[PDB]
């Protein structure tokens, strides 16, 4: 399939947390055009972020984009550890080779994982099946 | 202009 | 002698200050004591000097420090400075009473003088640091892109 005008991929990025230390961290975040602020006066200093990001995408061949999206809420944790939304991601381009907000992100925060692996795997059981002779029945239902 | 005194 | 106005007001120096304002007893030692015919005591309070081996970590804040109208000294000029304590003029001053010469530029004069140094210092790393994040990821952005 070449078809690649009528190709386009929606992607729920995964929570990305920033920690905020120094003001040169701050200033790189208000460097990038994307970060968006509600009230640009925001005292960023010492706060936590969350970034939780959809990306939408068109192509215009196998490997280059031909229109980039990447748009969700930005919120900080309150000393509740509840989140709140304080601003946005507002990113938008066109013909494009990647997505600079996710890897932005990818190297000065750190993925957010809402799975636990347990130390050792715990077997439940090993189970046999049988499928049937014929899958008219199931075809019907 | 700082080496001035009263 | 090498004298400072520094009298433990910049600190994390040692005993430098100890060292140099001891070196004071000898205006009064000299008409103390009975060593006066063979010694004169010519003090010389050296101001900031850019590029020795004590004041070279010093050099960047030294244009900050200037913009106060006050006076650092290249090592020619402080020089140039001393080398005048050793005129005929200054040298029959010396043998009636001890002099003490103040070639600091003015720097006596800034108030709470260490306060303004770091202030300098961290408004010029931060400077630094700041570019050389925000110029490292509009590079790796403009590269990803």
């Amino acid at each position: 399939y070449t078809d690649f005008e009528n190709t386009f991929q929606k992607t729920v990025e995964p929570v990305y947390q920033m920690h905020i230390k120094t003001s040169k961290d701050i200033a790189v975040l208000r460097s990038k055009e994307w970060f968006q602020l509600d009230d640009e006066d925001f005292d960023l200093l010492n706060k936590t972020l969350t970034f939780e990001t959809e990306t939408e995408v068109t192509f215009k061949n196998a490997n280059i984009f031909s229109s980039v999206k990447c748009f969700g809420p930005i919120k900080v944790e309150l000393p509740t550890k509840e989140t709140v939304e304080i601003g946005i991601v507002d990113y938008e381009a066109g013909a494009s080779h990647g997505n600079p907000v996710v890897d932005f992100l990818k190297r000065n925060g750190s993925t957010l994982e809402q799975k636990v692996n347990l130390e050792n795997p715990i077997p439940i059981a090993v189970l046999d099946s049988y499928t049937p002779s014929t899958n008219e029945p199931y075809a019907r239902v | 202009p700082i080496t001035k005194e009263s | 002698l090498p004298m400072s106005p520094n009298h433990g007001t910049f600190g994390g120096d040692g005993m430098y200050s100890e060292s140099k304002l001891s070196l004071e007893t000898l205006f009064n030692r000299w008409h103390s004591e009975s060593w006066a015919n063979q010694l004169t005591v010519c003090g010389a309070i050296i101001g900031w000097t850019r590029g020795t081996g004590l004041m070279s970590a010093n050099n960047i804040i030294a244009e900050g420090i200037e913009k106060m109208g006050v006076r650092t000294f290249s090592q020619k000029e402080m020089a140039f400075n001393l080398l005048g304590l050793l005129t005929p003029e200054v040298v029959e001053l010396c043998q009636k009473s001890p002099v003490m010469a103040d070639l600091n530029g003015g720097l006596q004069f800034v108030p709470e003088l260490k306060e303004f140094t770091a202030k300098l210092r961290k408004e010029l790393v931060e400077t630094s640091e700041v570019r050389k994040a925000v110029s490292i990821e509009t590079a790796l952005e403009h590269k990803v892109v």
